[PDB]
């Protein structure tokens, strides 16, 4: 064994951001991120992904976003968005969730065990009370009304 | 095969690969009294290897 | 949609520079570089219909 | 009656990463949106080609533009079935070319079935063909027909039983065209240009053991039209345009800026003239002319996926 | 040198054991470079002739085979056929073959001619396996002789 056939070393890839309607308008404002929240593994992947947060309405923690939890009632009554392409979650704690847009259905995944470019089983049944509106295969919310 | 020389005690061979996105896709449809819709998102992906 | 890289540079630079094997030191050696494009030739437009 | 169809579509580019992304390699000063927007500009121009193209064969292939809602790029559900009056747009034909009937002898003489196509099209002067368009495996079943085998001997004098050993395939395949184009007249052009399916290997347009037949004249069937657009107003007065179009807004100094993009046209195909005796269309007819001809050709490589 | 250059050219792995010629030292080597079906397959080879004097293979039809299987496989189709010493009187004895070689002269067997002895049958077997697989055909017929039996090539 003195000689080492090709074996690949870098893999990287390069997609395109998540896709939304113009004419709908955007709202977005920036919000403190929860410590608790192992962020690493919602930012993880090159795929185009938006996720629901929630809010603390109160206690040590208030004014802070987190995945929402949807099989919690209270932590899908208290969701205020959606984080849109995630930031760098390492070098700044404040992620500009977006309030107001309209956004494809293949694109927003809750579980982490769930493939990306496909549709939410969860998200579109708890989507009455989460305050979305399926039209045309594309989530429309605002979380300002 | 002829015969070389490197003055050298290893070789190392590397290869980079690019694989761009095709413009497929083809187009959505409209009537004429309503708003547009957004296009799908696309990959392109590089590899590199060694030897 | 291409990959926003550079050839020239990405290639220089995954490379250990600083790696000692069984041998205690840093050994000569000898590197030559390739780069290939990879693209789907066997999928053409149909420019047939275009002259019906 | 005709009456045009409408498409277009968008894309827009958020406030993060027009000014957050640079190369990979190097450290750059955030102008790399101006060399993917320009790509990304140049792909929707290619979309709109790309659906009149798909219009376009979607009348030469069926004379029916069909379009269901669980459909590639229809998100928005829309119903349309637009028939045109293609009359009998698949030739009749209950045995193949290669359906070998017995022990080796095929049961179709290829040769004398279109020659009896224009026999039957004296007086229907409409109704005669010109040309065919084949894929590429046209001559392997020829070459293995026991009829057009006979006609490539008599133009030679190969009496097998004499005179020569048969031959091989090669030779006995290499005059297989113009044997065609000697004893039916008509003209023959060769389409073998391919596409990739989804899951699917590589595949040709016209389609392997099909092909299609052109009447009276090998000039342009049809017409596609391009209807008007509003495009902006000039001195308070509406202007109007036609054809493909590219609308760019920049709202890039609002409290989110961003930037979008918007391509599409109004149209659709038309055919140019039916008979006036009795309001029929054949300029192009398909046929099935053999089942087995994907054995006589060579694979393809499997697509590179980094 | 010719050694190592063969071992590569034969079966795209050098190795080396202790228990060899010319190995004292006792080492160890087991190099094995990238060559991908070294071994084209050929379950009947060409002198199989099953049944009563007929044969099975086509070798002009086989090494088209190989070239139409790789007509977008570039680096894949067959160039050149470097053979050793009796490949001609394989070739004459085929009764595939055989048919190529009276179609290009004429020889229908049952009127114009006897059928001929293998002295031309044979003669011009290479020339109508070089027109009609188009690839060209090196002779290499240089021998060795073993350590124990006859000569090799």
């Amino acid at each position: 064994d003195k000689i080492q056939l090709f074996r690949t070393i870098g893999r990287v890839q390069y997609w395109e951001r998540v896709p939304r309607l113009h004419a709908y308008g955007v709202f977005a404002l920036p919000f403190p991120m929860d410590p608790d929240v192992e962020w690493g593994n919602w930012f993880a992947g090159p795929h185009p992904k938006a996720f629901l947060v929630s809010v603390h309405p109160s206690g040590p923690k208030a004014g802070h976003v987190y995945p929402t939890d949807l099989s919690d009632p209270d932590s899908v009554a208290n969701v205020i968005g959606m984080v849109l392409d995630g930031h760098d979650y390492e070098a700044d704690h404040n992620v500009t969730v977006t309030l107001r847009a309209a956004v494809p259905i293949e694109y927003v995944q809750q579980g982490i065990e769930a493939p990306p470019l496909q549709p939410d089983p969860a998200v579109l049944n708890a989507a009455p009370q989460l305050k979305l509106k399926v039209i045309k295969g594309h989530y429309f919310f605002d979380y300002t009304r | 095969f002829p015969e070389d020389s490197t003055f050298a005690s290893e070789l190392e061979l590397y290869l980079l690969r690019t694989q761009d996105a095709e413009q497929t896709g083809m187009t959505f449809v409209h009537q004429v009294g309503s708003t547009s819709l957004p296009v799908e998102a696309r990959v392109a992906k590089v590899d590199l290897a060694k030897a | 949609m291409r990959v926003p890289i550079n050839i020239n540079n990405a290639l220089a630079r995954v490379r250990d520079p600083l790696s000692i094997g069984g041998l205690k030191f840093p050994t000569t050696k000898e590197i030559q570089e390739a780069v290939a494009a990879i693209a789907d030739k066997f999928n053409q437009e149909n420019d047939l219909v275009d002259r019906f | 009656t005709w009456s045009p169809l409408a498409f277009k579509e968008s894309r827009v580019w958020d406030e993060k990463e027009i000014l957050y992304l640079g190369r990979l390699a190097d450290e750059v000063q955030a102008g790399v949106i101006n060399e993917q927007i320009a790509e990304s500009l140049t792909w929707l121009m290619a979309r709109m080609r790309n659906r009149r193209r798909w219009l376009t064969w979607q009348v030469m292939r069926t004379g029916r533009i069909t379009i269901q809602p669980n459909d590639p790029y229809n998100p928005n559900g829309l119903k349309y079935v637009i028939d045109y009056g293609v009359t009998d747009i698949e030739l009749p034909l209950p045995q193949k070319f290669d359906a070998k009937d017995g022990n080796g002898n095929s049961a179709v003489d290829p040769i004398q079935y279109f020659r009896d196509l224009i026999k039957a099209a004296t007086y229907f002067p409409d109704r005669r063909p010109v040309a065919i368009i084949v894929g590429p495996g046209f001559d392997e079943v020829l070459a293995d027909n026991t009829f057009v085998q006979k006609y490539v001997e008599y133009e030679k004098g190969w009496v097998v039983g004499q005179n020569t050993v048969q031959p091989p395939r090669e030779v006995y395949r290499q005059a297989a065209l113009d044997i065609f184009k000697r004893y039916t007249g008509l003209e023959v052009m060769v389409y073998d240009k391919t596409y990739r399916d989804q899951d699917g290997s590589v595949k040709y347009w016209i389609p392997v053991g099909e092909l299609i037949v052109l009447n009276q004249s090998t000039g342009p069937v049809g017409r596609f039209v391009y209807t008007a657009h509003v495009a902006g107003q000039r001195n308070g007065k509406v202007v109007y345009a036609t054809g493909p179009y590219l609308t760019v807004k920049d709202h890039l100094q609002d409290d989110p800026p961003y930037y979008a993009i918007i391509a599409g046209f109004h149209g659709l195909p038309q055919l140019s003239g039916y008979n006036t005796e009795d309001f029929s269309f054949h300029r192009f007819k398909w046929l099935k002319y053999a089942n087995n001809v994907q054995s006589y050709l060579p694979p393809f490589p499997p697509k590179v996926e980094l």
